[PDB]
């Protein structure tokens, strides 16, 4: 009875946006993005990518409570490098990578017999 | 009550095998262990699904109306 | 030919063993989760009941019907009811099937998923069709009728995803593994005398070189290469789960890039 | 003496004694029909008692239960008593 | 062809008004079930 609708895990409600960017106070050049209707799939994936960028000083994410399909991601970058851009790069990379993978897999699949 | 459609734990469709199964037993006189493996039920989650099932719908049918 | 590369070990109508190398554990992992829960599929999500003299209740039957796998190759062009402008459903966001079965003979009448009858216009796209991989061709046993029991139903199948309900699951069960030899040291085996003798060995070991007695721990090595195998319920071709799965995850990250734009 | 109870959808009339529970799901014989879905304190059964014109006696679906009528049964007990048993599932 | 009751033994689509106690045709079984419903119910496949 007190259970929310399953579709509330992926479908944004009213006034909710996939992203919310609040400036971090504790540290400089730090930001906290809030992803709505997203779980670890995207969360742990982007923290991974973001951590290849030697200009990324800090990067982690957490889902404060498993009842709510949402998570925060904090990103600190070196001075003069907008964390937003840091996120944009990681995302592109995550794609180009999946670009290659989708390609290579189909290829390989076409040589298979059965 | 009827063969579950799909195994709880992974979802391998296990609803289309009851009968096949009960046949690999009777006429082919196989042990339950071999029958299962041949129905392609390799992981124990999927195995316990069929092995453990009790087809009550059979005694449910036996009441007239 | 770039980053993530594939090596396929086996292939079929239902299984695909492959090796993913030059990929972070992350991507390997997400890609896996996506398959398990974020790939569109068609499934009976509405059931109207005309007659039920069966020995099963309505919601019991209904739960199974929603469970019966249905073709879903052309779903990428069927729409989400919640996005279609119709009032409820239509041939643009659904597929309607009908199940009519009557206990005729006195030998117990079996009802199968092959008695489902699509009544909406499939508009030439391959979608909605009880999937059947049986030897005798009876894709899943829905119910059993006695002497003269009836069962009239109308089912409406909708584009869905596991997250909403496991039924929209087209992936069955994924085999995952990496570092068959504990080289990486992501695990501390529990032994009783000899760990190496107590814990069996994975066939993946065969595909990787042993550790060598006196080599110091390689503290710089990370997780590369993952030995997976994707099963498939049928609703979608094996090779498809992998692809679409990669697609979906790909589109997801895309949406974040668009989001920062609108922002 | 000349005082019985009845199973019909009550409708005020001098007494008014009725409660929130809807009576709309009640057929003229005061019994819901199998296929119908119920909830809250919907009225499962309608009953009357003309005490020495119409005080509502009737069984509402137990507050925190909500299913679907499964089968209704109408019999009699030794003393030509109209018996009713509603089964919600 | 419309009814209101049914016996649990012959399943004859009976149905009668007041002053008919409880009974079927030849089936003096004083039980009677309340047929079904016409508006048909919809079900969540979940
Ligand atoms: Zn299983
Ligand atoms: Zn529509
Ligand atoms: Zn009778």
């Amino acid at each position: 009875m007190n259970a929310p609708d399953r579709f509330e895990l992926f479908l944004l409600g009213e006034g909710e946006s996939k992203l919310k960017i609040d400036p971090d106070t504790k540290a400089p050049n730090a930001v906290v993005i809030t992803f709505e209707k997203e779980d670890h799939t995207l969360g742990n994936l982007i923290r991974a990518e973001l951590l290849n960028d030697r200009k990324v000083l800090f990067a982690a994410y957490k889902v404060e409570h498993p009842f709510f399909a949402r998570f925060k991601l904090r990103i600190q970058t070196t001075e003069g490098y907008d964390p937003k851009d840091a996120l944009k790069n990681a995302c592109n990379s995550i794609i180009n990578k999946l670009g290659a993978l989708k390609t290579n897999f189909e290829t390989e699949w076409n040589l298979q017999t059965l | 009550m009827i063969v579950p459609v799909r195994c709880f734990s992974c979802g391998k469709v296990v609803g289309d095998k009851w009968e096949s199964y009960l046949n690999l037993l009777q006429e082919d006189e196989l042990d339950e262990g071999t029958a299962l493996s041949r129905l392609g039920l390799k992981r124990y989650c999927c195995r316990r699904m069929i092995l453990t099932h009790v087809d009550l719908i059979e005694k449910f049918l036996r009441y007239n109306p | 030919e770039e980053g993530p590369q594939v090596k396929i070990r086996e292939a079929s109508k239902d299984n695909v063993d492959f090796i993913l190398s030059n990929v972070d554990l992350a991507m390997a992992n997400s890609l896996r989760r996506v398959m398990i829960a974020e790939i569109p599929t068609l499934a009976i999500d509405s059931v109207e009941v005309e007659t039920n003299t069966t020995v099963l209740a309505d919601e019991f039957i209904a739960h199974r019907l929603g469970l019966i796998p249905l073709q879903s190759m052309d779903i990428e062009q069927l729409e989400y009811s919640r996005d279609c402008f119709c009032e409820d459903h239509c041939d643009k966001c659904s597929v309607v099937l009908t199940l009519q079965a009557f206990g005729e003979s006195e030998s117990t009448t079996n009802v199968y998923s092959k008695d489902l009858v699509i009544v909406s216009n499939l508009m030439g796209r391959n979608i909605g069709h009880p999937i059947i991989q049986d030897k005798e061709g009876n894709g899943v046993l829905i119910c059993k009728l006695r002497k003269g029991q009836e069962l009239k139903l109308t089912c409406v199948a909708k584009k869905g995803i596991a997250k909403e309900h496991a039924k929209w699951g087209p992936a069955a069960a994924i085999e995952f593994e990496y570092d068959p030899w504990n080289k990486l040291k992501h695990t501390d085996y529990w032994y009783e005398q000899d760990s190496a003798k107590e814990w069996p060995q994975s066939k993946n070991c065969e595909y990787e070189d042993p550790p060598n007695e006196g080599d110091p721990f390689d503290y710089k090595a990370q997780a590369d290469t993952f030995y997976m195998n994707v099963e498939s319920v049928g609703s979608i071709p094996v090779d498809q789960v992998v692809v679409r799965g990669i697609d979906t995850l790909q589109k997801k990250v895309a949406s974040i890039l668009l989001a920062l734009t609108q922002m | 003496m000349s005082i019985t109870e009845t199973f019909e959808k009550p409708q005020r009339t001098n007494t008014l004694r009725m409660k929130h529970g809807t009576y709309d799901k009640l057929d003229d014989d005061g019994l819901i029909a199998p296929g119908v879905r119920v909830s809250g304190e919907d009225v499962i059964i309608g009953k009357t008692t003309p005490i020495s014109s119409k005080r509502d006696a009737s069984t509402p679906l137990r507050s925190t239960e909500n299913g679907i009528v499964d089968q209704v049964l109408v019999t009699t007990n030794q003393d030509g008593l109209k018996f009713v048993k509603v089964r919600v599932r | 062809a419309t009814l209101k009751y049914i016996c649990a033994e012959c399943s004859s689509k009976l149905s009668l008004s007041r002053t008919d106690a409880v009974r079927c045709k030849d089936c003096g079984h004083r039980i009677l079930l309340k047929a079904r419903t016409k508006r048909l119910v919809q079900f969540e496949a979940r």
